[PDB]
This record gives C-alpha cells, sequence and structure tokens, in this order.
RNA sequence: AUGUCGGCUCUUCCUAUCAUUGUGAAGCAAAAUUCACCAAGCGUUGGAUUGUUCACCCAUGCAAGGGAACGUGAGCUGGGUUUAGACCGUCGUGAGACAGGUUAGUUUUACCCUACUAAUGACAAAACGUUGUUGCGACAGCAUUCCUGCGUAGUACGAGAGGAACCCGCAGGUACGGACCAAUGGCACAAUACUUGUUCGAGCGAACAGUGGUAUGACGCUACGUCCGUUGGAUUAUGCCUGAACGCCUCUAAGGUCGUAUCCGUGCUGGACUGCAAUGAUAAAUAAGGGGCAAUUUGCAUUGUAUGGCUUCUAAACCAUUUAAAGUUUAUAAUUUACUUUAUAAACGACAAUGGAUGUGAUGCCAAUGUAAUUUGUAACAUAGUAAAUUGGGAGGAUCUUCGAUCACCUGAUGCCGCGCUAGUUACAUAUAAAAGCAUUAUUUAAUACAAUGACAAAGCCUAGAAUCAAUUGUAAACGACUUUU
RNA sequence: UGGUAUGCGUAGAAGUGUUUGGCGUAAGCCUGCAUGGAGCUGCCAUUGGUACAGAUCUUGGUGGAUAGUAGCAAAUAAUCG
RNA sequence: AGCUGGUUCCUUCCGAAGUUUCCCUCAGGAUAGCUGGUGCAUUUUAAUAAAUAAUCUUAUCUGGUAAAGCGAA
C-alpha cells in the first residue's frame, strides 16, 4: 500500500518468463517496491517441458552426503521456484538481502485479498514479447508436479474457485460501469459544468 | 559453569534443565545468612523487609595438595577456598524523581508556539 | 583405492533413520483411504490396546498351493478394541501449504476419561475444560455457534475427521489416560459426514461395523523401547572377531580419510526402539463379542470354534501377561504387530484393493 | 613424522551393464548365448591354498561384471614387508651384507572441537498471549530382491534331436529390511529340588565354596522361531501416427501416441526446535482484585503518516487462452452457463497510439463560495439534485491471513433529529494571512488530519486456568525426557 | 654521569588503574581523576648489562579442558545401632 | 657447528641478488657483477660548445641462422 510508489505490485504471473521476472523483481525490492507475485504455476520458462523436466531433476542430484538435511532443498512449489530464482539473484547472505526477501510474497494461484486487486503485467518479463516464435516453452507448474509438487491438483481447483468468485464481481462491474457512464453523460450538457472541464482539457482522456 | 553436570528434573522452576543440589556449599551459605539476620536485630532493621540485595563469590587462594599418577608424573590437586559475600536490605518505596527541558526561542520557533496557540483555532 | 571386493548387503535400510524417539503414542497416520464417493460414513480406524499373543489353528484353502486341507498353526495377537466414543468433528480445507483445520466442534458433554487427557495432574485440577463449549448448548445453538460452525465445515471442508475416544475404564490397566484420535470419514457427501458426526456425539461406535472377518488392516505403533543399545544389536553389524584390543562390539571403520566426513550411513549406537511405524497387510482372524449377562451371565465362548463347543474366553488361563482382564470387543490379528505390551496401537484399513489371494481367503 | 600391504569390519558413488527391468542387432528357427542401448534401483557369493590384492581351484545360483575416496592400525590383527634374538645359502680377510629363504618379536591417548549418532531445551520472533490437547507437511532420507515348481508344455517353434517352466494366473522359497516372544529353541530368578565339601550339637531350615556343582526352570529378554514389505505418472531407450523438406515419400522438420528394475510422487521414515493451523480452559478468588473486549473511551504520554490542510493515496480494477497472421470488441441475425458458438457489416489493422489513470463503483489536493502550520461564517436565485438513525427475518461468503462465537447482501417493519446539503451564479462580513524579511530555507517546524501503541491515580464492559517440581506408573529411561498417577 | 633550571617534592615524590583533555606520520609525550607514601625529573654534553611477542626461550603466575569431564572401581562389604 | 631456531624502538630516503670464477667445492666462503653510503674534481654535462655520456639515424665493417640448394662440393 503506502509507497515509494505503491508498497503492493500484485504481479501476474502468467506469460512471464521466470528469470526475466525474477531478476527486475529482484531490483524492485532492493529499490524499495516490496512485491507480490501471484499465479506462479501460470509462469512460463523457456526450453521444451522435456528439456526443463531434465534441468530441475540434475538439482535433485546434489544432496549433502553426511546428514542430507544440512543439504539443498530442492523447492517442489512452483512460488517457491520462483522464490529460489528472486534469493539468488539477491544477496541473500546480506542482511540487507533478508530486508529484501521479506518485502517479497510469493503465491501460485492468486488468493487472499489479491484477486480484487489488479495483477500488473512487467512488460519485459513477458515471454510473448521477449520469446521468439515457434520457440516451444515449457510451463513452471508442469515441471513442478514432475519433481513432486502435490498441489498441482489442489491449486487448480482454489483457482477453479477462484475464478468464479471473480467472474460474477466482473460481470457485476461491466454492469455497473455503463451505468456511470450515461449517469455523466445526461448531466453533461445539460448545463455547462461537464462540458467546461472536459472541453477545456479536450486532450484524450 | 554448566558442565559435565547431567540433569535434574527440578530446575524447570528456574527454566534451565541442568539442576544439582550441592549440600555443602548450601550449607556455608546458610551460616552467614543467619549471621547476617544477627547483625539485622542489633542494627533494629525490620525482619520481614529482608532482602538479599547482594551475594557476590569470588575465589580465594588455593591450598595445595599433588597426587601421584602413572609413568612417575606428578599432577596437582588443589583445594578451592571461597570468599562469600552477602548484603540484606530492607525493601523500599518506589523512589520517582524529576529533571527539566531547557527548550525553545527562535525566529520560527517564536512563531511556533504563539500563532499556533493564539489566532488558530484547535479542534477538539 | 581398495574395494570392498566383495560387493556386500549394507547393514540397516536408511529409510527408517535417523531413528528419534517418539513424540505421540497416538499414531498419526501419515495417509488414508481417501473418501471415494458412494461408500459408507464409516469410520477408517479404531484405536486398540495390546492385549498380547494366543496362537491359533486353521485349515488352509488357496489354489492350487499344497498347503491345501491340511492345517496350519498360526502365532496371533490379541487387541481390546473397546467402543470408541465419538465426542467431536474436525473439517479440513485444502489450501496449497497444506491440510488445515478450519473448525472443532464438541458433544455437550465430555466424560472425564476424556477431560483427562488435557491435564497432567488431575488431583490439583479444577476440571474446568470445556465449561464454557458446553454453555454454547445453553444459548441459541445454531444461530450463535453450534451450527453456524458446522455449516462451514459443509460449505467448504473437502475432508472430515471424526474426534473419537476410547474407554479405558473397561479394560483394567491402571492408565485412565484414554488416547484422542482423528479418524477420517470415507463417507460419500462431505454434508453427510459433519451430519453423521452430529448424531455421533456422545454415542459409541463398536468395532463390528467397520471391520471384517479375514479384511486387511494395518497396525501401527510406537515400538519397543529398549535403551541406550550397542551397535551391533541396532544396526546388525558383524561382531568383531575376539582378538579385538579394547572393545569387540563397534563398527571398526567409519571410513575414509577423504572425505574428512563422518557419514549418517555409518552404523551408530543412537536409538534402537521407540519408533512409529506402519506394517500392513495384516488379517482378522476374529472380531469377537465380549458381550454379557441377560439374567444368564454370558462371557461365554469368545474363544469357541464350531469345532471346539468348549465356552470360556480368548482369555488365556491367569489372564494374559501384563495386560490382562480382556473383557472386551476385540480384534484378532494374524501374528506380529507392532508396539509392546500395553501400548495404544490403531487398527487401519488397507489403502489398496488385495487381489493378493492369501487374503482374500474366508478362513474358517 | 600425513600411521606400509593384505585379511577382518564398515561406507558411498561410478560405469566402460555380467545378471535383473524395459529395449534395439544377430549368419537368434526353438533352446541358448553374443552385441549394443536407457539404466548403478537391485545382485555380484561359500570354501581349499597363499600374508597375498592378484592368482589357482572346488561347489551352487539364471548371473558369481569392472572401477574410484595407495579407504579404513587412539578399529583389529601384526601374518608378509621392515628393528633389537636366531638359523641357513651366497659373498666377504673380517666385521658385516643380501631389496634371498626362515623363526620369535610392547599396536600408546578421546573426557576437547566438529561431524555424526542418540538425548534435553530457553529466550525473543510475534502477520495478534499463556498453557494443554489435537493436527498439517515444508524439507531431507527412501527398498524390496530374485528364482524355482505348477501353468503356458511336450504346445508354440522345429525336417529331427528337442523345446520357450514363457507374460495372464498360482504357490512357495531366496537375498535384503523392519517387526514380534504365542509356540518351539536359547539364557538364569543365584527360584525350586538334588548333590558334594564344610559349618550351625544333631534335626528342620539355612550359611560359606566371590552365582559351589548338577537337573528343572517361570515374570522377562531373545534366537535358529514366526509375521509384514504399496501404487501410479512423467517419460528414456524404443515401436509408432499424421506430414513437409524432396509435387512424391517418409517416426520429425512443426504438431501428436505408447513406453524402463529409471525418475518423482503415492507409500514408508525424521518432523520445519518456536514453520503454521485448529480448538479448550483461560487464572490467582474476595479482607482482594486480577486478567479480558481493549479493536476501546478520557486527562496525558509514546510512535509512525502527512510533514506547511494534503506539497496524498488506492487489499474495485482491461478476460479465459492456444499464441506471432497468433488477436482486443461492438452491433444486427441466431446461440450460450461461459467477451461461448455461427453468419453478415465494421473496429484499437503487435503504428504513432498506447501504459498511468478512463483514478476506470470516473480518486485525489475535495468539503473549503478566502483551498488553510485558523477555520471561513452568514444572504439570495434558478437548474441539476443530495439524504441522517434504528430493529427483525431469510439465504451467502473465508487458499501464510491485520479479529471464520466475524463481515456482507436482500427483503419487511419502526418511527422522526430535518443532522448534512454540494456544484453553478451572485450579495454581506472577517480573524489567519502583514512568518521583519528585503538574504526567507537552514538548526528547517507543526495547529490539524488518519493509523497504531501506552498507561499514572480515576472512570465506563466480562470472567473465575493450569503448567512444572515433589510423591507415582513401566508401556520409558545413563541422566533430563517420554508414558501413567493421586 | 658531569653541568644546569638560585628545577619539583611528604601542603604528597616515584610508582600505578584510568571513555580526562590535547600533541606528534610514529617512536612516544603531557595532563586530569583515583590510589600512594619518600623521594623525583627536563634540558646540553657524557656511558651502557639500553627498549621484547616469540628463541620445542628461562623463571613465576593463570585460563579453556573442568566445580568437573578422567577418575577416586581388583581383595564381595556392608549393615542394625 | 658452514646447521636450525630466535635476536629487543620508530620514521625518512635510496635499494638487491640467486650470476662469474676458484675452492674435498656443490647446505659455505672468497672473488668479480649487481647495492648503499662517504664524498671528490668539473660543470657551457654550474651556481646571479668547437667538452661528453649513450640511444635512434646515417655511413662504414662482420656473420652461416631462418629460408633456399642437391640437374653446387
Amino acid at each position: 500500500m503506502t509507497g515509494l510508489t505503491n508498497r503492493t505490485v500484485v504481479i501476474d504471473g502468467r506469460g512471464h518468463l521466470l528469470g526475466r521476472l525474477a531478476s527486475v523483481v529482484a531490483k524492485y525490492l532492493l529499490q524499495g517496491g516490496k512485491v507480490a507475485v501471484v499465479r506462479c504455476e501460470e509462469l512460463n520458462l523457456s526450453g521444451h517441458f522435456y528439456r526443463n523436466k531434465i534441468k530441475f531433476l540434475a538439482y535433485l542430484r546434489k544432496r549433502c552426503n553426511v546428514n542430507p538435511a544440512r543439504g539443498p532443498f530442492h523447492f517442489r512449489a512452483p512460488s517457491r521456484i520462483f522464490y529460489k530464482a528472486v534469493r539468488g539473484m539477491i544477496p541473500h547472505k546480506t542482511k540487507r538481502g533478508q530486508a529484501a526477501l521479506a518485502r517479497l510474497r510469493v503465491f501460485d494461484g492468486i488468493p487472499s485479498p489479491y484477486d480484487k486487486r489488479r495483477r500488473v503485467v512487467v512488460p519485459i518479463a513477458m515471454r510473448v514479447l521477449t520469446l521468439r516464435s515457434d520457440r516451444k516453452y515449457c510451463q513452471v507448474g508442469r515441471l513442478s508436479h514432475e519433481v513432486g509438487w502435490h498441489y498441482q491438483d489442489v491449486i487448480k481447483s482454489l483457482e477453479r474457485k477462484r475464478k468464479a468468485k471473480l467472474r460474477v464481481t466482473l460481470k457485476h462491474n461491466r454492469e455497473l460501469k455503463k451505468l456511470t457512464v450515461k449517469a455523466r453523460e445526461n448531466i453533461a450538457k445539460a448545463a455547462e459544468p461537464f462540458n467546461k472541464i472536459i472541453k477545456s482539457y479536450g486532450y484524450e482522456v | 559453569f554448566n558442565g559435565g553436570v547431567g540433569r535434574c528434573a527440578q530446575a524447570k522452576q528456574w527454566k534451565t534443565t541442568q539442576g544439582r543440589w550441592p549440600k555443602k556449599s548450601a550449607e556455608f551459605l546458610l551460616q552467614l545468612l543467619r549471621n547476617a539476620e544477627a547483625n539485622a536485630d542489633c542494627k533494629g532493621l525490620d525482619a520481614d523487609r529482608l532482602v538479599v540485595h547482594h551475594i557476590q563469590v569470588n575465589r580465594a587462594q588455593c591450598l595445595r595438595r599433588r597426587t601421584y599418577r602413572a609413568h612417575g608424573r606428578i599432577n596437582p590437586y588443589m583445594s578451592s577456598p571461597c570468599h562469600v559475600e552477602v548484603i540484606l536490605t530492607e525493601k523500599e518505596e518506589l523512589v520517582s524523581k524529576a529533571t527539566d527541558d531547557e527548550p525553545a526561542k527562535k525566529k520560527l520557533s517564536k512563531k511556533k508556539l504563539q500563532r499556533q496557540k493564539e489566532k488558530m483555532l484547535r479542534s477538539e | 583405492m581398495s574395494h570392498r571386493k566383495f560387493s556386500a548387503p549394507r547393514h540397516g535400510s536408511m529409510a527408517f533413520y535417523p531413528k528419534k524417539r517418539s513424540a505421540r503414542h497416538r499414531g498419526k497416520v501419515k495417509a488414508f483411504p481417501k473418501d471415494d464417493a458412494s461408500k459408507p460414513v464409516h469410520l477408517t480406524c479404531f484405536i486398540g490396546y495390546k492385549a498380547g499373543m494366543t496362537h491359533i489353528v486353521r485349515e488352509a484353502d488357496r489354489p492350487g498351493s499344497k498347503i491345501n486341507k491340511k492345517e496350519v498353526v498360526e502365532a496371533v495377537t490379541v487387541l481390546e478394541t473397546p467402543p470408541m466414543i465419538v465426542v467431536g468433528a474436525v473439517g479440513y480445507i485444502e489450501t496449497p501449504f497444506g491440510l488445515r483445520a478450519l473448525v472443532n466442534v464438541w458433544a455437550q458433554h465430555l466424560s472425564e476419561e476424556c477431560r483427562r487427557r488435557f491435564y497432567k495432574n488431575w488431583y490439583k485440577s479444577k476440571k474446568k475444560a470445556f465449561t464454557k463449549a458446553s454453555k454454547k448448548w445453553t444459548d441459541d445453538l445454531g444461530k450463535k455457534s453450534i451450527e453456524n460452525d458446522f455449516r462451514k465445515m459443509l460449505r467448504y471442508c473437502k475432508v472430515i475427521r471424526v474426534i473419537a475416544h476410547s474407554q479405558i475404564r473397561l479394560i483394567k490397566q491402571r492408565q485412565k489416560k484414554a488416547h484422542v484420535m482423528e479418524i477420517q470419514l470415507n463417507g460419500g457427501s462431505i454434508e453427510d459426514k459433519v451430519k453423521w458426526a452430529r448424531e455421533h456425539l456422545e454415542k459409541p461406535i463398536q468395532v463390528s461395523n467397520v471391520f471384517g472377518q479375514d479384511e486387511m488392516i494395518d497396525c501401527v505403533g510406537v515400538t519397543k523401547g529398549k535403551g541406550f543399545k550397542g551397535v551391533t544389536s541396532r544396526w546388525h553389524t558383524k561382531k568383531l572377531p575376539r582378538k579385538t584390543h579394547k572393545g569387540l562390539r563397534k563398527v571398526a571403520c567409519i571410513g575414509a580419510w577423504h572425505p574428512s566426513r563422518v557419514s549418517t550411513t555409518v552404523a551408530r549406537a543412537g536409538q534402537k526402539g521407540y519408533h512409529h511405524r506402519t506394517e500392513i497387510n495384516k488379517k482378522i482372524y476374529r472380531i469377537g463379542a465380549g458381550i454379557h449377562t441377560k439374567d444368564g451371565k454370558v462371557i461365554k465362548n469368545n474363544a469357541s470354534t464350531e469345532y471346539d463347543l468348549t465356552d470360556k474366553s480368548i482369555t488365556p488361563m491367569g489372564g494374559f501377561p501384563h495386560y490382562g482382564e480382556v473383557n472386551n470387543d476385540f480384534v484378532m490379528i494374524k501374528g506380529c504387530c507392532i508396539g509392546s505390551k500395553k501400548r495404544i496401537i490403531t487398527l487401519r484399513k488397507s489403502l489398496l484393493k488385495h487381489t493378493k489371494r492369501s487374503a482374500l481367503e474366508q478362513i474358517k
């Protein structure tokens, strides 16, 4: 909320490339922009489904033999995979970096109060713009389930439930928006306090 | 002086796992408490309101023995005497006290207080 | 670099380590046979107590085994399963972090051994748990609390479990500490699961409803705890030959100068026993009726086969050793169950449909 | 001063895969074996001799693959090598040598640190205390193995000789792992008996022979005893569709299907020490007060906000997607639960535009008709036109979230404080403002506004726990602890 | 140590503890404050047993290990009182 | 004891060599070379060049490597 600019930027993880998004977000956290990233299952990473699957499998091979519980956390969730990507790009070994990680929140499948919130696009992160035509790409949530993410099934139901609440709110919003524009338009010409400011603005709104 | 003191359930009152009952030490502290109480009666200090406010135990000069050990080694076996110190006090009523505030004169400062009060409406 | 030269089998499977002493005697299921819509609205599990082990004889059938028409004599376990009282209902929502209980709703009257659990000092305790929650039932009811809570559970909660409570007083174990478990209702329709639970408040559910003779059950216990023990007993490492300077029962070799590293995988002295373990595919010999008494004083024919005729009961002469009056509803299980004398073991429905024809045999 | 070699013991990995899985080759007919692949998940042994790795043999099993940390001497052994005794061959005048044979020859220290194995656990953090109960599952480890008999079988296949012990299906065992003590077996209660020697006057019953011996031998432990060890997806190898490059054709270029003892989950095991959820009681008892709702409300205080009203701010909010001709829409005609589906006409034709704001329920910085480190107060006109309050009932919502015994919506009823009124144009009056300062930024503010926190004495509501220690159980254990208890 | 400041001094010397203040790139210096009790220093020349962190240094003292970890366990070993 | 270990305050300025030779020399010296210090004599290379030192270029010599040769020794 209260920020240098907005302390909460809800970012749509849909059609963002994973490292492109992670790097721009890392900058924003260091700048104090405190961002929340939602729908990390809709997050994409370039390189075929299969190519990603094998890349991600290579780390679980990495295992601290003596006590593997000291050893590398192979974070299943797409939200936590996003989180690992950002965390590596930040100096997380410093106390400054701890502050910056705390500024970051990462959710798969947009919950709580974030759904009546607008998911902002970061256009550098956009896969469709940056990625070349006819290049096969992976979706992170597909990759996640292969490496053992339990909750692929779970989020898909929770997302559908959310989409449905998000549908009814949209429908009423569009109905309301019609009736707001007519209520300006009909009073506008009928004296002049709307003719004065709109046409002295006269730009293109 | 935690180790290798094993463990006693009865120190969970004091929130710490490791307790011991070190009987000889507790007896000498007892004697010196009774000395101080005896001294307290002489001064005519109120018995009920005695609280211990200081104990300080510091190390006294070692007495030296030496035990004789395998492979013609001699290595010291030493006793630890103590300097024990105790102070008893009467329970005092809540002492407050007060300090100043050497503040403002100036150019925006005279105009701070005086304008903000005088010709300014103070909403409830 | 000398090899092992003779490739050997690694003493002790890594999949039960790191062997630390069990927190909760009330075995926590790791797993339940889902809720496959259509089917009963019955509790997956019961809490039973070890009464011990009896020994038994039956004729063994399996097509084409040569154990055919010949009798086989089999080790046995005898579990005291006295009718569990349903005292509550919890409903859980799947969130992307995990299953979160929203709501626990409670039976008006919680009966002393159900309260005993909540207290480690009973004689100094005023017994005031759950006075104010039972006072929900005085006021308005579901229009301020009870049915509003239950409704919330209907609305979302994808999995509903029932808080069920052991009648320990029926067992002459001096415990009195009846044990709390949450047991998943497999029941078709979420709405029906809560409703059967509301009804089941302060009501007993007998062993017979959930389970059947020659059903596949998993028995889940904490194991026998038996001290700080030696490396040789624990990991089943070969006892170093007697020529050994200063202590024959070790593991010789942790390993190797490089890496400068004790591996976990090396047999060490640390806890052998006190471990939660689930072993699966234990068949029911008998579900035994404790029954009792019209004017003619029964406990008659609990150890009875159609072939024995000789009355009495499953109780061995001189009541089961450490345990042992054993007056009750029983599940007689095919012979070696996880858990010591006097221990809590939870008896469970088999996760999956065993086509493994040794069970589905209806054995007599 | 970095503890030789082997063998004992114990570890994990690697393949360049012998076996096992799934597969492609074969001058593979069957059987069988050979070659090559994904694959180290799972096996790779018991002995004779040698100090021996190596080697050489014997026996079984479908199969007895090869390597890395010169692994491994406060682990052993000290056998070979490699000391001081010793013998012999050779050589040497001799002493003495021999990397030539032979024989006897002290293996020292962990209680530190770490790691690890097990064992206790505090504080604070507080996306809302305490304590108890109940749970989740992050994350880490991960395991079942192989054969044989029956069966496919005297069949397929073969000219014959033979010949799939071949998946469905069935039973058993092996190797590994984990349990469990009922039976059976093992141990000794120094239990009971017997027995010897001695002692108690004899006797009974014992004592002493450091558990006297012997037979039996329970609560209990434990074997050689017995019981138990899940199931899918992803997809490799690979076989394939459709189909161009190359009119054609083709498993591949695009798109698409099945597919491993693999991998990863299910499962199995530790349980994020405090990562988090749910719920209960929530004290102390009255001569007392204590806590609680305190989100509160008051003097007053602390702290953040905006910092010169405010020179701010926003948990409504541009979809639902394959996606680079991919595409955002409107309307007419149909269609739908779905900006879904169909035909016609257009349209922002990844332009410039657009990306801040349509502030998209049209915010703000407005209200304020003097907009402010005062608040403006008070008059008219006509147009557009505003609303303040309370209670009941019926249904609905909650994914780490600032109060799930909470907050809505709708519908009906009750009355009447008229409390506010705003914008436009226009009247009347005025404090701030004249902050001295001509250099006004400099040490750079706060009346006020909003949000949180506080608590001195006092005030306005509600309610009357347990934990731990002692003592106690044995299901537990070195000690804490665990589990039971009054 | 020769000379000197008609040096300082029991009205507190030297010594020493010291978030006193300051000087010098530094070697190091002065001062304050507290403690102290009997003697002492600056400058110019003059002589050296002349400045320490070490030398498996020497000698004395003291820690962590560890108020307790090794242990204080062979010959049973007491015990009523 | 040619060996090992250690050698006691600071700052400023300049600042090496592991090479030569001989040596029972080769874990070391002497010796030459490199190093500093002390200075001295003169500055047209000095105090208010028609004298050089040493690097290009030029002019004037040398050489048997690269390449080439083997139908040249």
